[PDB]
């Protein structure tokens, strides 16, 4: 016995964490209550048929909250762990890190700590939020670094919905995204990929959804955490920890930046049309449209791949069809990283959800690795900030919260030296 | 939750504010008295960021009613929905500024200026949390300009962190309806240089061409332009008073629309606006109205940005579709609009959706953007003042109610900046 | 148990007086000739402090009628009500002052002079225990004042530690009704430095405009003035006759509010004060009464806060709430009127609440505070007394009855040293 | 077989002793009449089935008396151990003290002494009154001086409602509380912590009762004391007495001014929320919000902690839980104090109400200490009663009482002295 942490900031962060927790809920069978010892990783004993999940839900505005605690899960949640903003960052990054992140970083940091004190084994945090978000950049970053400094050397994944290259919320996120990454980079021990626009294509071609919701992207984050977690959650043959998953892609600690992918990604219908054997999933799931990222691999090398299978998954047609993977050269690696394999085996199949998107499998594979096309989306972002900051715009905003231009800037060249680390 | 408190100043601003009014009751299902009759709880949850808990399961308007005479104090008021608000908010002059922004400015603005203050911080504390505030008035009127520049003031000095937006209707450049009305767009953009965050420009002649050619009326009325300015009204605060996938308040709009602090108006958009043998003919899709995004004809503010420069642009979608297709267009708006846009503000289009469309259309579409196209309306504003301060001409009114020259001269030089600085971003 | 004798001089007092008897047969449930009728054990529990054990289940008030003439006697005793009061607490004159202080101090308060001691005696001993007076006279009018200063003496004689307020009615600086007045007000003054532990100024305009603008009444008149008058009365002593989770007292507040012997003029308050049509639509809640508690529109005895400072606050509050809202209301209350506050008084807000909320509302606030700002209205006071005695005129009327010159001047003198006292403080 | 003695001076201190009967009568299953041998320390056998409370209610104001006497638990309490009084001091000090005090203190002094006459093993003497309030500082001072004098050496117990910095029923409280601390000083063995607006706060936000009243407060002092008198009223596994209280937490006879907390405030839907272990109760109670003092305890030093466990409660659990809360340095100890550790263990269950705000448990702890904040509020208190006093404000109502301003400046000094004593 064993427990985790998620972190939800931001309306992103919010819904994210709901739709986990949603996950979590029915796949152990729990009612919006909490009634009817590996789902204790996630919910806590106490009284009589209880559980509630081991989260803290914060955003600098209360209406994500509110529809949060209006909903019929709130029985499920507590109340007090549901955190209210007032003044919204309104997608600027040193609003939500100064102006209101500062007074109210307190109790949040404060009560996630006895959520430690309860939970001897804590394996790690999880954190869900947005670039793109104000509040999910700039408070998600300073509970970053006081976690860091609160816990030392503690695991800690980070989920954060990246804004696509042509799919922007707001004007400004190079600047709250720039800001972000330089502050929370020598802290953040794994941060992930969302493309939105990748997933609306890919529900719109896979799952051939011609109207899809964000609740399609709800469970497609939802069935990503389900699909790392299963280990923590499930036993299986080879059982892999959240500590093993940075050590094996951080043997540098400045590229931390992995992408993930699922497989499959298939409707009930077309679930009648398509079984799943390995060689067919991987292959299809290692080709880059099938990837949730708007990045082609191909372009750069490969630093290394974890497979997550689960359910009733051979290791020996795991080792076959990965060994022919390996051959072809569609799939090529670095030269100093010739085995970097880690294939992690649960017995769980995925769960499914009635009226979702994706259909009910016994089994399903989790895509893991960190490819070089991140530096492609890196260096893209680099000329737009350096376009949009030339003439210094929107400058006068972060101006307001009370800094100079000269962090923005240094900030910028060490995104550099990151792209050209690669 | 985030309260916003409604000022209008002028007889114009005070039919827009009415006309949105009804409108907003409307929107959230509220009677002509008051009574809420919404078949939705969506209309209904965030009702109090335009009303107040009123007893007796009431709803009223948070809105502030001043003029300098109360002819269409009386017109309003005995209109429909007048009973929806209380007597209280209707704050009154007796003298009336003439359209002479000085008078309405110092001399009976003296006597209004503690009724206002004193009611808008009523309005302030009895809410909850007060995130902003809307102003409607038109600087062409000599007593509305002074009021809006009077109430912006007094806002800054007393709420500096709370931001607003001011929803002015400058005059129109074709007509002179009023002699001294460059004195008063002079000091009304003086006194907004400085103390509004953000400005919207509505000019006149642009939506009357648009009701004449584009709604296709051979009466255009101020009705259609009251009807128009609602539906802005609702387009811009719809993401705030309603749910959404993309969530959105004026703060959001705020800070993705100001570079600089003096570089702050804007000129709003609506879309789709076609007539009854048009729309069971035209199609009620998102390529419809992305060719309706960026087109001289549905325009808002007459100055045509083709000519200078687009500096961002933001778009809100009320309806049922996904979000990719909006993506993909705004992409090709890139694409095919690159010359009239900034080559140096890459991806400058602001997508935000309200899932709740407004009533009685599936979708409608606000265009918030910002152009260079406002610089040549600001200089021939400057050059006009510059012609007819020559010659010193009705000077003697404003100079009677204790005005100065090298004020009007400090006046025109901020002018003078402003459109050379819009000039160097272009 | 704690009973409490009232004594009414001049026609507005017994017109206040009886108003207030009415009002309490309101919130006592008692009928207009006396039996009981409340729903509550609450009304009828405490019944004895304002009236006596009558045979055949009836109830009258422990009242004083005092007047120099009949005519108001007539009015108010077949006026509604008349039958409580029993016909020997009728005691009248028959020349009457004329708007004099000497004469109805001394020619016709000598022959009045043993029946309201006698009266008032008769009210002491026939109860259990006297908690203290209270008064009704005004001081613009000659003989009210004089029968309050003479009864005040022969209380602080009498009873000197049984604590009492008068609620005098002081005149309104704007008019002056009474040629002679300023005289009236100086030796009522003169007299209450000296024989009055603490004392209520009640000034005339300033209830007339609030009738005016707050209430929204075209036609004011003397029935809302004592209506506003009976709902001070009940807020002062609900927290004596009915059960409150604070208790309080008139010795609380006396003790609360008093920090010199000739430092005891405090101004009351009232609120929340809505009309019909914004009742409806105004917040029924604290916040709406606490930026009603600290206004010059709302406002008791005219002479602005603003320019002076309080000495202290103290508040009572009638309905259903919690505790730690009011606290941090108070708190916040500081937090922002600082300056208007004193620096040196720390936490000078007094809070109780009382339980029931009076008949007709479930909240009643009364404001009961003290600032400097009377310092601004015993000067004027002081300067014109100045101004027309230096003149000497009309003080033959005053000299025929007794009356001397250095005698005015250890008055004004009194004057001067209690307004300088108070400056001091300021 | 022993008892104790209970005061209730005050409208504050007859509700108080009202609501702690109402709870040993309601534990021990007593009736409103009083019938249905450890309640013998609160309760005297005569006759057949019978008890009676070893208290005495008196007040200068005979309202809260009268209220006591027209509930239904009018055939429960003795009329003659209700005292009515006639002229209420109405928050003064010196009026309750000489006045009206010193003709009444007879009748009490006395007939309390047969109540120990009939009690052969008296414990000790329970106070309830509050600072605030005229009656219940000055009656009460006098007869803790001559309890003082007609006793000895004999324990007693004072339980004060101190008036908050911000929470003041009269502005000449700082007088009463100086006056009454000043008097009391040299007598009052050991006095607690009442704060009425930190028990608001902790009702609103803890049990979330946005419209709480009175009552709360009067279990809140009610479960207080049950959960002191515990130990003499049920049998355990390591029993504390009144006598060993003072042993520990006074030292130097300055410094007796220990605060109180209690762990936990849980209504009965949030109480299927948590079920209670030791470690999680005691760091939730330690913590300085669910301190019912408006004092931080982190500003100054810890004197000594005491532990008051009642119900299954393990003692090895209570090492372990106690152990870890040593090592963590939010709780900070004086160099000359290292183990000021005593633990009393109950096996007697929390004992709830019907319709009460607390949720039915079968174990708590009380959380007890002397923390040096107090001196921040003693500080407070002293600086407001130099303000208010510096122009000599509402003196003159304490001279009427016949004393001059003398006795008012030293008492001042002598709470200065005791404040720079830490
Ligand atoms: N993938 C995905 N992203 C979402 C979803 N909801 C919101 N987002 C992200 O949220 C961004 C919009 O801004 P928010 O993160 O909501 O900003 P906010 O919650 O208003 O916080 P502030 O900007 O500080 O006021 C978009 O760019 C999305 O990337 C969702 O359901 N799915
Ligand atoms: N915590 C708590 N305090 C109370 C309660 N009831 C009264 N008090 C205290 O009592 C104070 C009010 O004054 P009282 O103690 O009642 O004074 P009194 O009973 O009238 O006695 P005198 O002042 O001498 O006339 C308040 O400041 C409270 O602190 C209660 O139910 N709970
Ligand atoms: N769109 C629209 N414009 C209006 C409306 N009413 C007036 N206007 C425009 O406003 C301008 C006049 O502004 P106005 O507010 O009437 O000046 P004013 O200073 O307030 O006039 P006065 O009160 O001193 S007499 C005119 O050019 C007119 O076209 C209206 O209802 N809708
Ligand atoms: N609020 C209020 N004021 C009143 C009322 N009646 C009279 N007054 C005020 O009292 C003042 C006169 O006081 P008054 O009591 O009539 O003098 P008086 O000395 O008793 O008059 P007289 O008996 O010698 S003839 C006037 O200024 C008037 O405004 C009343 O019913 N309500």
């Amino acid at each position: 016995m064993r427990e985790c942490i998620s972190i939800h900031v931001g309306q992103a962060g919010v819904q994210i964490g709901n739709a986990c927790w949603e996950l979590y809920c029915l796949e152990h069978g729990i009612q919006p209550d909490g009634q009817m010892d590996s789902f204790n990783t996630f919910f806590s004993e106490t009284g009589a048929g209880k559980h509630v999940p081991r989260a803290v839900f914060v955003d600098l505005e209360p209406t994500v909250v509110d529809e949060v605690r209006t909903g019929t899960y709130r029985q499920l949640f507590h109340p007090e762990q549901l955190i209210t903003g007032k003044e919204d960052a309104a997608n600027n990054y040193a609003r939500g890190h100064y102006t209101i992140g500062k007074e109210i970083v307190d109790l949040v940091l404060d009560r996630i700590r006895k959520l430690a004190d309860q939970c001897t084994g804590l394996q790690g945090f999880l954190i869900f939020h947005s670039f793109g978000g104000g509040t999910g950049s700039g408070f998600t970053s300073l509970l970053m670094e006081r976690l860091s400094v609160d816990y030392g050397k503690k695991s800690k994944l980070e989920f954060a919905i990246y804004p696509a290259p042509q799919v922007s919320t707001a004007v400004v996120e190079p600047y709250n995204s720039i800001l972000t990454t330089h502050t929370t980079l020598e802290h953040s021990d794994c941060a992930f990929m969302v493309d939105n626009e990748a997933i609306y294509d890919i529900c719109r071609r896979n799952l051939d959804i011609e109207r899809p919701t964000y609740t399609n992207l709800n469970r497609l984050i939802g069935q990503i955490v389900s699909s790392i977690t299963a280990s923590l959650r499930f036993d299986g043959a080879l059982n892999v920890d959240l500590t093993e998953f940075q050590t094996n892609l951080v043997p540098y600690p400045r590229i931390h930046f992995p992408l993930v992918t699922y497989a499959p990604v298939i409707s009930a219908e077309k679930a009648y049309h398509e079984q799943l054997s390995v060689a067919e999933i991987t292959n299809a799931c290692f080709e880059p449209a099938n990837q949730m990222v708007k990045c082609d691999p191909r372009h750069g090398k490969y630093m290394a791949c974890c497979m997550l299978y689960r359910g009733d998954v051979v290791p020996k047609d795991v080792n076959a069809a990965i060994a022919t993977i390996k051959t072809k050269r569609t799939i090529q690696f670095v030269d100093w990283c010739p085995t970097g394999f880690k294939v992690g085996i649960n017995y769980q199949p995925p769960t499914v959800v009635p009226g979702g998107d994706l259909a009910k499998v016994q089994r399903a594979v989790c895509m893991l690795s960190n490819t070089t096309a991140i530096a492609e989306a890196w260096a893209r972002l680099d000329h737009k900030f350096d376009l949009m900051y030339a003439k210094r715009a929107f400058v006068h905003w972060y101006v307001g919260e009370g800094m100079e231009e000269g962090e923005f800037s240094e900030a910028r060249e060490d995104l550099a030296a990151l792209e050209k680390d690669y | 939750m985030r309260e916003i408190v409604h000022i209008q100043a002028g007889q114009c601003g005070n039919q827009i504010g009415a006309k949105f009014w009804e409108i907003i009751s409307d929107e959230h299902g509220i009677d002509a008295t008051g009574a809420y009759h919404g078949d939705s709880d969506l209309q209904l949850e965030r009702i109090n960021v335009y009303y107040n808990e009123a007893s007796g399961g009431k709803y009223v308007p948070r809105a502030v009613l001043v003029d300098l005479e109360p002819g269409t104090m009386d017109s309003v008021r005995s209109g429909p929905f007048g009973q929806i608000f209380r007597p209280d908010n209707f704050v009154f002059g007796q003298s009336g500024a003439g359209n002479n922004w000085a008078k309405g400015h110092y001399t009976e603005g003296a006597e209004l200026v503690d009724s206002v203050l004193d009611v808008v911080r009523k309005e302030a504390e009895s809410c909850d949390c007060l995130q902003g505030f809307q102003l409607t008035h038109s600087l062409g009127g000599g007593t509305g300009s002074g009021m809006g520049t009077l109430l912006i003031s007094k806002i800054r000095e007393e709420y500096p962190d709370r931001i607003m937006n001011t929803y002015s209707v400058v005059p129109s450049p074709k007509v002179s309806d009023t002699v001294v009305e460059p004195y008063n767009a002079t000091l009304s953009v003086h006194q907004l240089v400085e103390n509004t965050d953000e400005t919207y420009c509505i000019d006149n002649e642009a939506l009357y061409d648009i009701c004449f050619r584009t709604l296709k009326l051979t009466t255009p009325t101020y009705g259609d332009l009251n009807h128009l300015v609602s539906l802005t009204m609702s387009g811009v605060t719809t993401c705030l008073r309603f749910p959404g996938q993309l969530n959105a308040d004026l703060r959001k709009l705020a800070v993705n629309m100001v570079p600089f602090p003096r570089l702050h108006f804007f000129m709003p958009g609506f879309a789709p606006l076609t007539s009854r043998g048009s729309q069971q003919y035209r199609a009620l899709t998102v390529p419809e109205l992305t060719q309706q995004m960026f087109d001289a004809k549905n325009m808002m503010a007459a100055c045509d940005p083709r000519h200078g420069r687009y500096l961002t642009v933001a778009a809100i979608f009320r309806g049922r579709m996904s979000m990719k297709e909006v993506d993909e267009q705004m992409l090709n708006i890139q694409n095919k609009n690159s010359s009239y846009f900034v080559e140096w503000i890459p991806n400058n289009v602001k997508t935000a959706v309200c899932d709740i469309p407004p009533r009685g259309l599936k979708m409608s579409a606000t265009f918030i953007g910002n152009s260079t196209a406002i610089q040549e309306l600001f200089k021939r504003i400057s050059e006009q003042f510059t012609a007819m301060f020559r010659r010193k001409a009705f000077l003697h009114w404003y100079t009677g109610e204790g005005m100065d020259e090298m004020e009007f001269t400090e006046a025109e030089s901020n002018m003078n900046d402003l459109v050379s600085e819009y000039q160097q971003y272009q």
